[PDB]
């Protein structure tokens, strides 16, 4: 378990063999645990992460050679665990600086996301709940817009790598499949029609918003057509060791989710592929299993990648800003109307927060204050 | 001769499905002034209706079933579905209004209306951004559920609420209610983050979110020093519903869920009572001032704004 | 093949202690099914060597470094399972020279782990008089030193629950008076450490009938009665207690109370300073915001009502007077049937009631403040009514409304707003 910058540096034990690359990401609430390592913990049967152990953003990797399978996890300011520190900082060290911050961390977390989507064969979804949140709708449009726009820096930045033609083409692997796995938290076989519910509702839904298309290759991700893509996590004694300390004490004095996960590694670790078309006119899907020194040789070329800043501040805290600038200057002009010179001023201020306000009034306020002593 | 208003045994609806106005409430309403308005707010699951119908007039030892605010069943649950929808309104014998709303956000919304202007995902999301902003523009108080802790997305849509609203400025207060809690969440030191977290979440909301409603002083917290938080917000935690040493109970580390209740109840009864206007209202003039402000926020012009930039 | 022979032998030991930590010493990163076996392993060679095992042995298997230490911090339940078989397998030997090492590393972890949580706190070091020079400089997480204290308070209940081990440190003795630290301020913090410190006391004790008969073994346990008295009262007289720890004092106190009634034999056990001690603290724990509470004091102090000095009577006699009007149907006819035990001689005599004092203060406080103006027109009347005609038209009603006429933006106690004569006297001046 080391961070994936510090594993792309340096492995001949293990140079070529088959592995299967599976993406991890999600929110979390503020628990001792992550969620996210129990996944890992548990598939993998071992400890992998032991107990008790300006950028909020970090990328991990882990490699099991007894499974041949590549392990990517992400945490961001979507985890409560680096939302802590990250008010932390800010407790110790503005209206428009605050905004900014949080904004740029937001398009850190988007540019993580997208790179994450681009070396993996299987993505994971994690949420505390069961009930399902919409924003990922928006999250997944305004991703998708802003991969088919940096693809073509994407390609040159792999085009001298043993990939593959198809590889080279797409700057992917394959099409990913994305998992779901939601937590009981306590709600509620029942399980099963839970489970079925919400993935109608999440393919009835990402299908409106035209996430997903009848062609596997323009969509970001394609989901199962016959098998299950949605796995609740049911509650137990695990987590808070405290509390199973103690019971064990009282008691002193007196499918699964590998298999859920098995299910579609091996259609990958098989050659066979995924194969996900309804359109009545299905086109063949690219698929290609690459070894360990040949997926390095493209990771470390997509993670080193110059114009992506500039093309990733087009793209939400930006719909916002732009209400707020836009009240903020239709504002101006009532307030610019409307006036010693104090009393004046006084009145015009006031009308001008009486009329709009936002995330941007101090830079109004100041233009209109200047404007009004100019003119004195 | 000096009889009794009346007396209501479940909620009516004040707003229809549609976002249509119901005028059937003014039949319980008195010419009384200082009157005291709640509200509440939520995602699909959280237990907005529990709550209220708790806090109104039901206690723990009831049936679900008599909830006057209903909530949802075994068989909601399978589907992934919701249960309120609309605006319900109700008052008690100490003329308290409560009003219950739908989730917002919902999941079950959005998909029934895809079995039926440019997307239905914008028109669910203005829906909730008008539902909130008539709450925080007629409402003394606004209890936000949540079923853990930070979701993180839930503040920046309180906040662009507040950016829209129809129009000394008015501000009512912010309750934040942690629904399901447990025993890792009682503890000073996850208390003292939570603290931490949402005081620099909402540095600059405007909104009364802080001052009032200490459940620290509520004794829940016994030996804890009020000097051990930096600052104190409006925060409760309500936990998941419920020879002699051989029969001693588990250890759960937290109060008992009725206790907790009766006092979120207690000290919600005592929440200030400002002004929404300039005009002293009484019971039935709010009626027509809130019908007012539903109507003009129905056909505004910011919510039109920020609609077209999505 | 071990288990099949019966430990009545010389069989080789340094053949399978050194093939066991052999494969212990390399366990770290291994799959949950051969911890399992390896730690199962481990337990038949202790159980099978008995009394025949060098102190190197348990000395190496619990240090800092030892990997025995680090296999407990496992995500099932199935190995922490074994883990701590391992440890009651160890605490069971017949032989004190090996059993005290254990001993003494045990008590040192945990010194340890307490000396940490006290400095996250930022105060002074304690528990040196059991402290190990093992874990001279170790740093344990909050998180960490939290679980390996009950985790090592769980372990040691192996010993401390047995039917008949000299040790220095007793365990009764190590519980109540060494561990008395996390009573001052790591019960607000760490109220867990608190409840399992008090949860083992109390089950080593109550299997020895709390040591009431000796009040060589018998000699020895002469006075831990006195002391679990003291104990109680020191401990119930504290107004800063969790809801849970309050919980298992009073099932200790009524058990206590309960069993000091059982025979008559025990009579001169009435005189001693700690039931007097014990006495104030089930006093102090009546008339408060819990019913069942109350209700565990009332039935303690109903249990020992007779043979208690006048003193008290007469300070029971205030508390049933203020509870005769709760309310809850329950407290009243708790405390009814409790003021109906004591005899006339004290319930007429002209002392006076310090309950129904603090009553009357509570209202002169509220009449000497200045009106609130927050009584509503429906309120009077409906109070009004309730006088005249006798119907209040309202279906508890006085709290809640004493608390919707309450401001937060802008006095009397709590505990007293569950009298119906508070509400009723205010409701009037209201
Ligand atoms: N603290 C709790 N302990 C136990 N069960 C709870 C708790 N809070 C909520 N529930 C249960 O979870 C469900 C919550 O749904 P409820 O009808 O109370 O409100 P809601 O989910 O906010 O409403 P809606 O679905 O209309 O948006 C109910 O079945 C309720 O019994
Ligand atoms: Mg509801």
């Amino acid at each position: 378990p080391v961070s994936l910058r510090d594993l792309l540096m340096g492995e001949p034990p293990w140079r070529e063999d088959e592995i299967c690359v599976v993406g991890i990401f999600g929110k979390t609430a503020l628990r001792l645990n992550s969620e996210k390592f129990s996944l890992v913990n548990t598939v993998c049967d071992r400890q992998v992460f032991p107990l008790f152990r300006q950028d909020y953003s970090l990328l991990q990797a882990y490699y099991s050679q007894e499974s041949k399978v590549l392990y990517l996890l992400l945490t961001s300011i979507c985890d409560n665990s680096q939302l802590l520190r990250a008010c932390r900082a800010l407790q110790s060290g503005p209206h428009a600086e605050a905004h900014e911050f949080w904004k740029h961390q937001e398009k850190l977390q988007c540019l993580s996301l997208l790179y994450l989507f681009s070396v993996c064969h299987i993505l994971l979804l994690v949420h505390p709940t069961c009930s399902f949140d919409i924003t990922y709708d928006r999250v997944f449009r305004a991703l998708d817009g802003l991969r088919q726009k940096v693809l073509p820096l994407l390609k040159t930045a792999i085009k001298d790598c043993p990939v593959g033609k198809d590889w080279k083409l797409n700057c992917r692997p394959c099409p990913p499949r994305l998992l779901f796995l939601f937590q009981l938290n306590g709600a509620l076989s029942p399980k099963r029609r839970l489970q079925h519910a919400l993935e109608d509702q999440i393919y009835r839904i990402f299908r409106k918003s035209r996430v997903l298309t009848n062609q596997s290759i323009n969509c970001l991700f394609t989901v199962p057509a016959n098998q299950a893509f949605v796995y609740i996590v049911p509650g137990s004694q695990e987590e808070d060791p405290v509390g199973m300390l103690l019971d064990q004490l009282r008691s002193h004095c007196t499918f699964t989710l590998r298999e859920f996960l098995w299910q579609h590694v091996e259609l990958v670790l098989s050659k066979k592929g995924f194969d996900d078309s309804v359109g009545r006119n299905p086109q063949p899907s690219h698929f290609e299993l690459p070894t360990y020194q040949k997926w390095i040789s493209a990771a470390s070329k997509l993670y080193e990648v110059s114009k992506i800043l500039s093309s990733i501040k087009v793209l939400f805290l930006d719909i916002d800003t732009k209400f707020s600038e836009n009240r903020c200057q239709k504002a101006l002009p009532m307030a610019h109307s409307a006036y010693v010179h104090k009393n004046q001023l006084a009145q015009a201020l006031r009308v001008y927060s009486q009329h709009a306000r936002g995330p941007a009034f101090h830079k109004y306020a100041m233009q209109l204050h200047e404007d009004c002593y100019k003119f004195w | 001769k000096l009889l009794p208003p009346e007396r209501m045994k479940h909620s009516i609806k004040l707003v229809d499905d549609q976002m249509n106005w119901c005028d059937s409430a003014i039949e319980y309403l008195l010419d009384q002034t200082d009157v005291l308005v709640v509200g509440v707010l939520g995602l699909q699951g959280t237990g907005k209706s529990m709550v209220m119908s708790l806090l109104s007039a039901n206690t723990p030892e009831e049936d679900q079933r008599t909830y006057v605010f209903r909530a949802q069943s075994a068989e909601m649950k399978e589907r992934g579905g919701n249960q309120t929808s609309g605006i319900d309104f109700f008052i008690t014998q100490e003329r308290i209004v409560f009003l219950d709303t739908q989730p917002i956000l919902s999941p079950s919304i959005l998909d029934h209306l895809i079995n039926n202007y440019n997307l239905p995902h914008t028109y669910v999301e203005m829906q909730s951004l008008q539902i909130a902003a008539f709450l925080f523009t007629v409402c003394h108080v606004v209890i936000v559920v949540q079923d853990w802790f930070t979701d993180l997305s839930l503040y920046r849509f309180l906040q662009t609420a507040e950016m829209v609203k129809p129009s000394t400025e008015y501000y009512p207060h912010l309750v934040f209610l942690q629904n399901k809690a447990r025993r890792e969440d009682f503890c000073p030191r996850k208390l003292r983050q939570m603290h931490l977290m949402i005081d620099q979440l909402m540095a600059h909301s405007h909104l009364r979110y802080k001052g009032t409603l200490s459940m620290l002083q509520c004794n829940v917290f016994p030996g804890l020093p009020p000097d051990f938080l930096d600052s104190e917000v409006n925060l409760f935690l309500v936990p998941f519903m419920d020879p002699l040493f051989s029969l001693l109970p588990g250890y759960r580390g937290h109060p008992s869920f009725q206790s907790l209740v009766s006092k979120l109840r207690s000290q919600v009864m005592s929440m200030a009572r400002p002004q929404l206007s300039h005009t002293i209202l009484t019971e039935k003039n709010w009626f027509h001032y809130a019908a007012r402000i539903w109507d003009g926020v129905r056909k505004s012009s910011a919510l039109a704004e920020y609609s077209r930039l999505l | 093949l071990l288990g099949s022979l019966d430990p009545s032998m010389t069989i080789h030991c340094d053949m399978v202690i050194t093939y066991g930590l052999d494969q212990l010493e390399n366990c770290q990163t291994c799959g949950t099914d051969y911890i399992i076996s390896v730690l199962n392993l481990l337990t038949l060679i202790v159980e099978q060597i008995n009394t025949k095992l060098p102190s190197s042995f348990v000395e190496k298997l619990f240090i800092p470094s030892s990997k025995l230490l680090f296999l407990r911090y496992h995500k099932e339940k199935e190995v922490v399972a074994v883990a701590h078989a391992v440890y009651q397998a160890v605490l069971s030997l017949k032989n004190i020279p090996v059993l005290e090492t254990a001993y003494k590393l045990i008590l040192g972890e945990m010194t340890c782990a307490l000396n940490n949580l006290l400095h996250s706190l930022q105060l002074p070091e304690a528990c040196s008089e059991i402290k190990h020079e093992a874990f001279k400089n170790h740093v344990f997480n909050v998180d960490n030193a939290k679980f390996v204290v009950i985790f090592d308070l769980s372990a040691l209940t192996t010993i401390g629950n047995a039917k008949n081990w000299a040790l220095s440190p007793t365990v009764f003795a190590l519980l109540s008076k060494n561990l008395m630290i996390v009573h001052s301020d790591l019960a607000v913090h760490f109220p867990a450490i608190q409840y399992a410190v008090l949860y083992t006391l109390y089950s080593h004790c109550t299997r020895h009938d709390h040591f009431i008969s000796s009040s060589t073994v018998t000699t020895a346990t002469k006075k831990h009665f006195s002391i679990i008295l003291n104990l109680l009262g020191i401990l119930l007289k504290k107004d800063n207690l969790n809801q849970d720890t309050r919980k298992l004092l009073m099932t200790w106190a009524l058990e206590a109370a309960v069993l000091m009634r059982k025979s008559e034999t025990y009579a001169p056990l009435f005189s001693l300073p700690s039931f007097h001690k014990f006495c104030k603290g089930l006093l102090a724990n009546t008339l408060v915001e819990d019913v069942n509470i109350c209700l565990q004091a009332c039935s303690s102090l109903h249990a020992l009502s007779s043979s208690l000095p006048d003193d008290l009577l007469q300070r029971c006699v205030d508390v049933c007077r203020v509870q005769l009007v709760h309310s809850g149907t329950r407290i009243r006819q708790a405390f009814g049937k409790l003021l109906k035990s004591i005899p006339l001689d004290v319930v007429l005599s002209n002392n006076n009631h310090t309950e129904i004092q603090e009553i009357s203060l509570a209202l002169r406080s509220h009449m000497s403040k200045a009106p609130s103006n927050t009584f509503h027109p429906q309120d009077f009347s409906d109070v009004i009514s309730f006088i005249l005609y006798g119907n209040s038209h309202r279906t508890n009603w006085l709290e809640r409304l004493f608390y919707s006429c309450q401001r937060l933006d802008k006095t009397i106690p709590r505990n007293l707003l569950k009298t119906d004569a508070v509400l009723w006297q205010w409701a009037i001046w209201e």
